[PDB]
């Protein structure tokens, strides 16, 4: 119970999956210009 | 995400999760190959609930 | 603390518009104070099944209905030859 | 308390009496304090 | 060339996956969530 | 034949069904009286239907279910309710107390409710 | 009493469990 209310956020079952997260940090991300992405955190190749 | 339907569910959940606990005290209680520990821990939290 | 009911007078009788009595309040009112809100129940089938998936258990629940399964199961197998 | 509670309704009064040795405004105190709810509430916190 | 109604959403992208068809994809599945959640938004569900 | 046996889970859930069901109205009158199968529906009695075993049932030689759950409708299957769980849908309502309380039921009803 | 019954999985005329059906039945029939 780590995550504490993205245990209640809707989803559609077993069909057609949307990602409000991952493309919520891909969007956020996709701003900032890779190499001061690169040298902000160590998890970027 | 949508947080008007969280809430909601969040909500709703509480109000099963009562009522299946109130279910489980009203077994404990119609059973009588329980102990008396369990079924008078089980009436009062039925008074409770 | 003393004194304080030497000459009393009677109160001689109210008239009451409504709203000024007692037993006076619904259950559409608003509640204005009164901190606890009521909510509307997420019935929707996908919210649905998320609540279906998340709601606690019940031991009694479990049982019947293994043993539900079990005794459809045997009925539904022995109709068929 | 609680069966007392169960039997008149909010008469604090026969509660009170019910319980005994105890006066009506601390039983009111002990009822209000109860934690009923919190088990099914999100967090600890 | 008549209308086919386009079955499953990706089923372009599972033969031959390129850029342009995966944006495609993209497209069309948010603004189908977009329009949904809208409607939801503003108004509300039939109870 | 074949033998099918009701459980002691499935009569207790039964029994449970119908404190709650009572336990709700227990107050309106005409609703409660003074003296005290392509649903979820069950039989609540052993099926082959031996007539002692629905006139006990009833109460609380064979003849088809079938019949039993046409002449008396909710009265026999496991969770009965009145309108529905029936076969025949007058003034008759839903929430009536249609099975007959045994003495433990009431001595439970007295402990949970002890304004009664 | 009637949300429970609503979300009856057992019983195959309860909402969810047509909803549950249909819905494995079209996500493997699309693929």
């Amino acid at each position: 119970n780590g995550l504490g209310p993205l245990k209640y956020a809707p989803h559609l079952p077993f069909s057609k999956s949307e990602n409000p997260v991952l493309s919520t940090i891909a969007f956020l991300v996709g701003l900032v210009n890779p190499k001061t992405v690169q040298s902000m955190t160590q998890r970027a190749i | 995400i949508d947080t008007h339907t969280a809430t909601d569910i969040y909500q709703t959940l509480i109000a099963l999760n009562l009522d299946t606990t109130v279910n489980d005290c009203l077994d404990k209680l119609l059973n009588d190959e329980c102990t008396e520990s369990t079924r008078e821990n089980a009436l009062y939290d039925y008074y409770a609930l | 603390l003393i004194n304080y009911q030497v000459d009393s007078k009677l109160l001689p009788k109210n008239i009451e518009p409504p709203l000024t009595s007692q037993y006076s309040t619904r259950h559409d009112a608003p509640r204005g104070l009164f901190p606890f809100e009521s909510y509307k129940p997420s019935v929707q089938l996908p919210d649905m099944a998320k609540l279906k998936k998340m709601m606690n258990t019940s031991d009694s629940e479990s049982t019947l209905y293994k043993y539900l399964k079990e005794s459809k199961r045997k009925y539904d197998e022995i109709t068929h030859p | 308390l609680l069966k007392g509670i169960q039997e008149f309704g909010a008469d604090w009064y026969k509660v009170a009496k019910n319980v005994g040795n105890k006066s009506p405004e601390q039983c009111i105190l002990r009822f209000l304090q109860l934690p009923i709810e919190d088990k099914f509430l999100y967090g600890d916190g | 060339p008549p209308e086919t109604k386009l079955p499953y959403p990706t089923y372009w992208s599972d033969k031959k996956a390129d850029t342009d068809t995966l944006l495609y994809e993209q497209i069309i599945q948010r603004d189908k969530i977009n329009k949904y959640s809208l409607i939801r938004e503003t108004n509300g569900y039939d109870p | 034949g074949a033998v099918f046996i009701v459980p002691k889970i499935l009569i207790r859930e039964h029994e449970r069904v119908i404190l709650k069901q009572i336990l709700q109205i227990l107050d309106q009158d005409e609703l409660v009286q003074p003296p005290l199968l392509f649903g979820g529906r069950h039989y609540l009695f052993n099926t082959f239907t031996a007539h002692m075993g629905v006139l006990l049932v009833l109460l609380q030689k064979y003849i088809t279910a079938r019949s039993a759950f046409v002449e008396f409708g909710a009265s026999v299957i496991a969770g009965g309710q009145r309108i529905v769980d029936d076969y025949w849908e007058q003034n008759l309502s839903s929430h009536q107390r249609v099975f007959k309380l045994s003495t433990n039921l009431i001595s439970k009803i007295s402990l949970l409710r002890p304004s009664f």
